[PDB]
C-alpha cells in the first residue's frame, strides 16, 4: 500500500510539536512523491509536475527536526545540504551539484532511484541579497548560488563523478536529471517581519489617526509571516525567479508556553528525557514537576530563541547539582521544584 | 593531472 | 525553408500571450534562414545579422519559446546557461563547449552546425558587476560576455574530433559561428527601474498638474518596449554586446485571460495533472469556470507568472489531499470560486 | 575564518585541526573538544550599510550554525583551501563540543 | 569605467580587446583606431581621467597571450599605446550654454 | 592608489611596473628610479575628520613611508592583486631613488 | 638576553613555562626605532624580520 498522509503526520508527531500547516504541507508532498514515484510510467498524455517547498519559520521552530524525521520515514533517498557551503561555479567554496553527488551515494549510485529522491536545502535565507536591488557587486555566496539553483530546482541534467575524477581523466560523469527531483527550501528568515509591517501595519505616522501598538497588540512574527507574499521576499533578498520555483510556501508558528511544555516530556527525545538518561546511567533517578515545565517555558519564551532556550534554563538549574552529585553517595532521587527554576531554592535530594 | 584554477 | 505563419502556428500551440514576440522570432528566423541560403545576395550590401534578444519577466515563455521552435525546426538546437559559463581555464566552464554540445546534436556536421541556433538562457546573470576586495577574481562576468561576443561577432572555432582517446589526433576541426543564429534571454530583474528613470520626469504639484498614483507606475509590462541600448549597458551589458543583437523581443507579463488558458488548454496543464493525481486515487476532479478565473487573479497579484498558478492550485486542495486518502466512498471532488478564497471547502460527493 | 567562497580561510578547517590530533580517525574526532576563542570579533555592524556583505563576522556565525548543531560536513585533509573537485572526509560534528569564548567590548554599556 | 576601482585593469582591457580584432598581432594592433564614448559623463571622477590620459599619452601594456589557463608574467605581450591613436567621443549638453 | 584593503588599488603595484621595464630583473629594480605624480591629490587639503577612513590621503602616505624608506616589497608576477596565493618575489626599495612630483595648489597662500 | 635564556633551557626541567613579554616602542619622527631593529639584526642569531602593518 501507500503510507497515507495521515499516517506520516503521526510519524512527524512523535518528535515534532505544534506545526500543524508544515506537517500537513510535508505529508501531501511525499505522498504526492511517492503517487508519481509509483505511476512512473504514466500511461496518459499527462506529465505530472512536482511543486517544490519553501519552510519559512522563527529559531527554534522545527524545521531542521522535521527534515530528520522525514529522513527516518522515507525510503526514497534523502538529503541534507546547506546553502552556506555553496557558491557560484568558477569559485573557490563548492559547487551546487554536490548536493546530487550526496544524494547518489544515499542511493547507492542508483541514477533512476535518485531522480526520484527529496532534498532538504537548509539556510536558504543565507543565500540572499540584501536589498530588492540587483547587486553591486559578485555575491558569489548569495545571489550567485540562487542563479545556480535555478537549474536545478527547474529540472535540468548535471554531472556527477561516480567514485573519483581522478581515476580516469573523463571518468565518465554521470548524467543525473532533477526535473522529478522534490526540494525543501527550509530558512529561518530573519528581518521578513518587519517587511511584511511596512506592507501591512499602514497609518504609522505620528498623528491622532496614526496608530501605536506599544510592542503589545502588535502581531508577532508566527502571525505576521503567515500573511507572506513573494513580493516581500523580493525584498527581502529573493530573486522572483527563484521564488517561482517554490510554489508552496509554508510558514511554521512562533512557539507559544504551552507548545514548550509538551516539548519538555511529549516527543520522543524530550529534553527532560535526556537529562533523566544522563542521570539515570548515574545511577540517580530524575524527576521534574508540572510546576518547574511551566517555569522553564515562561523563561525560556523571553530569551527569543525557540525550543533551544529550554536547554539554557535547564542546564543552569542542574549546573550546580550535576557538578556535586557524584561526588555524593547513595543518592537515589533528585526532586525539581517550582523555586529551583527561580533560583531561590535549591533541588530536593533523595538518599538510599 | 592537477585541478583547474578556482577564483 | 520555414514560414512565419507556420512558426507562429506551432508555437501558439505550445505558448500562449506572446503574439508579439512569436512574430518577431519567426520573422527574424525566417530572415537568417534566407540570408544563408543566398550568401551573396547579389549585391554590395550585407544585410546585419539578426540575433535575438529575448526580455521578458518571470514565467512568460522564455525558456519555453526556445524548447518549442527546436521541436518544429530540424537544424540543430543547444539550451546553455550563463550561470554554468566562466572565463577560461577555471573550473567552471568554457564558452567553447558550448560549439562541441552543439556537434553532438548535429553529429559532428559541421556543415550543418554553422546553420544551427544556439540559445543561451540566463545572460542577464554574467552582467559587469564592480570589484570586490573579497573575491579572488570576477570569472563569471564580462570575461564570459567578451567570449560570447568573440563568438557571436563570427571566428573559427577548434572542436576535438569525438574525443576518440586521450591524444585525438590534434585534427581540431573548425567550426564557423558567423552563420549561427543565436538566442540571449534572461529576466532582466532591475531593468524596469533602470528604463522608469530614463523615460519618467516624475509628477507636479499645481492643480493642473498631472497627478500619477501608484496603479500608473507603469512597471516591467509595457515598460521594456522602451528599452534602449544604454539602460542594457547600465545593467552591466558590454555596449557592443547588444549591437550584435539588435532584435529584441520583448514579453510581456501574463494577463488573466492567458492564464487561465494556460490552466486548461495545455496538454499538460496544471488542472490536468490534479485531475490525474486524483483520478488515479480513485476519485475525479472537477473544476469550476468561475474557480479558473479567481486563480489567474491570485497567480497575477503574486508577479511570479504562471508559476504562481501550482502555489494558489495547492493551497485551495491542501486540506483535501491530506484527507481524501482517509476519506472513502469518495468518488468526485468540486472546487468552487469559494474555495479559492478559503470561505468555504470543497464539495465532495460520496456516491 | 571567512565565509565560504572568500580568500580567507574555510570553517571546515577547524575540522581539520581535530583530525590531526586523533591522526585523522574521523571516529575519534567526532567525540572531540573544540574551543572557538576570539568569538566577539566576529559579530554583525549594526549601523552599517544596508547593501554589503560582512564576510568575516556575520558569514562566519552563518556558516558555523550547522556546525554547532551538527551535520555532515565537507573536511579537505589538509584543509589549506577548498576546491569543488576535490576529495573530501566527512564528518559529523553533531557529538563534537564547542566551547566558544571571547572578550565582548562594549556588552556592559549595551546591559 | 567611471567605478574608479582598479582602473589598470579596465583600461588594460580595453587593449586586450583590440588585440583580439587585431589577432594578437603587436604591430597591426599598435596601429588601431580606439574609440571612447561618453567621455562627458566621468567630467565633474579625476581619477578616471588620470588612468585615462596615462593610456592616451602613451604606455606599456601586458596582455595575456592567447589566452590560457595559467602563463608567466614575462610571457605576456608588451604593447605600447603611443602609437594608438585614440578618439574620445561624447554629447556635451551643458557645454553649449557656457559658450 | 588606496590604503590596503580597498578595492581601488595597492602601492605595490608601483613596483610592477618598474619590474616590467627591467624584463622582471629584481637585482635591476633595486637599482631604478620611479617618478610619483599627483603627490598632492593625497594630501589632506579638506580633511574634516577621518573617524570613518582615510583612504585617498592619509592612507596612502603612511603606506609609501617604508617604500620610500627601504623594505621588502611583496610583488605579485604580473597583473595581479595581493592574496594569500604565494606567487610573489620580494623587491628591495632601499636602493630605488623616489621622485614625487606634484602640483601643490594653494601652498603659496601657506608660505 | 631573556629571548636567548629561554631558547637555552628548551626542555625546561621545571614545573614552570615561561611567558615572553613583547615590547611597544613609541618615539616621534626620526628618532631610532626602525634604526634600532636594523641594529638588532646584525647582531641577532636567531631569526629576525620586519614587518609593515599598514599592508
Ligand atoms: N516543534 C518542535 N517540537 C519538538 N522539538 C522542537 C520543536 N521546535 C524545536 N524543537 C527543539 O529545538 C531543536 C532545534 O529545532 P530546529 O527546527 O532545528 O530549529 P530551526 O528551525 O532549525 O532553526 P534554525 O536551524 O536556526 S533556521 C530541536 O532539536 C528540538 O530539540
Ligand atoms: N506563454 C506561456 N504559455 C504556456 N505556458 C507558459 C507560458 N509562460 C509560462 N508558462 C508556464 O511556465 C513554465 C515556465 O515558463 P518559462 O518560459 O520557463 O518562464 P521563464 O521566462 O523561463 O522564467 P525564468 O525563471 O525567468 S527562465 C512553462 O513550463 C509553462 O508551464
Ligand atoms: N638616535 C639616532 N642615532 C643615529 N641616527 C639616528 C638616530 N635617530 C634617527 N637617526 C637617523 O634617522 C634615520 C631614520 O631613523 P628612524 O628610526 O628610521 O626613524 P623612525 O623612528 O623610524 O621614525 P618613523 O619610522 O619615520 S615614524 C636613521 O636612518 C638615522 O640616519
Ligand atoms: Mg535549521
Ligand atoms: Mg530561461
Ligand atoms: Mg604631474
Ligand atoms: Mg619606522
Amino acid at each position: 500500500a501507500l503510507p497515507t498522509p495521515h499516517e506520516i503526520r503521526n510519524h512527524l508527531d512523535d518528535y515534532v510539536i505544534g506545526q500543524e500547516q508544515a506537517k500537513k504541507v510535508l505529508a501531501v508532498a511525499v505522498y504526492n512523491h511517492y503517487k508519481r514515484l509509483r505511476n512512473g510510467d504514466t500511461s496518459n498524455g499527462v506529465e505530472l509536475g512536482k511543486s517544490n517547498i519553501l519552510l519559512i519559520g522563527p529559531t527554534g521552530s522545527g524545521k531542521t527536526l522535521l527534515a530528520e524525521t522525514l529522513a527516518r520515514l522515507l525510503d526514497v533517498p534523502f538529503t541534507m545540504a546547506d546553502a552556506t557551503t555553496l557558491t557560484e561555479a568558477g569559485y573557490v567554496g563548492e559547487d551546487v551539484e554536490n548536493i546530487i553527488q550526496k544524494l547518489l551515494q544515499k542511493s547507492d549510485y542508483d541514477v533512476q532511484k535518485a531522480q526520484r529522491g527529496i532534498v532538504y536545502i537548509d539556510e536558504i535565507d543565507k543565500i540572499s541579497r540584501k536589498s530588492d536591488n540587483p547587486s553591486i557587486t559578485r555575491d558569489v555566496s548569495g545571489e550567485g548560488v540562487q542563479q545556480a539553483l535555478l537549474k536545478l530546482i527547474e529540472g535540468t541534467v548535471a554531472a556527477v563523478p561516480p567514485q573519483g575524477g581522478r581515476k580516469h581523466p573523463q571518468q565518465e560523469f554521470l548524467q543525473v536529471d532533477t526535473s522529478k527531483i522534490l526540494f525543501i527550501c527550509g530558512g529561518a528568515f530573519a528581518g521578513l517581519d518587519k517587511v511584511i509591517s511596512h506592507r501591512v501595519e499602514t497609518g504609522s505616522g505620528i498623528g491622532f489617526g496614526a496608530t501605536v501598538k506599544a510592542k503589545s497588540d502588535k502581531a508577532s512574527e508566527g502571525e505576521l509571516l503567515a500573511q507572506v507574499e513573494p513580493e516581500d521576499l523580493i525584498k527581502f533578498g529573493l530573486i522572483p525567479e527563484f521564488i517561482g520555483r517554490l510554489p508552496v510556501v509554508a510558514t511554521l508558528n512562533e512557539l507559544s508556553e504551552e507548545a514548550l511544555i509538551q516539548i519538555l516530556k511529549e516527543p520522543k527525545n524530550a529534553l527532560t528525557k535526556q537529562y533523566q538518561a544522563l542521570f539515570n546511567l548515574e545511577g540517580v533517578d530524575l524527576e521534574f514537576r508540572d510546576e518547574a515545565l511551566d517555569a522553564i517555558a515562561k523563561k525560556a519564551m523571553a530569551r527569543k530563541t525557540g525550543a533551544r532556550g529550554l536547554r539554557s534554563i535547564v542546564e543552569a538549574a542542574l549546573l550546580d547539582t550535576m557538578y556535586d552529585l557524584p561526588s555524593m553517595e547513595d543518592v537515589e532521587k533528585v526532586v525539581i521544584d517550582e523555586s529551583v527554576i527561580d533560583g531561590q531554592s535549591e533541588p530536593l535530594l533523595i538518599y538510599g | 593531472e592537477n585541478y583547474a584554477l578556482a577564483a
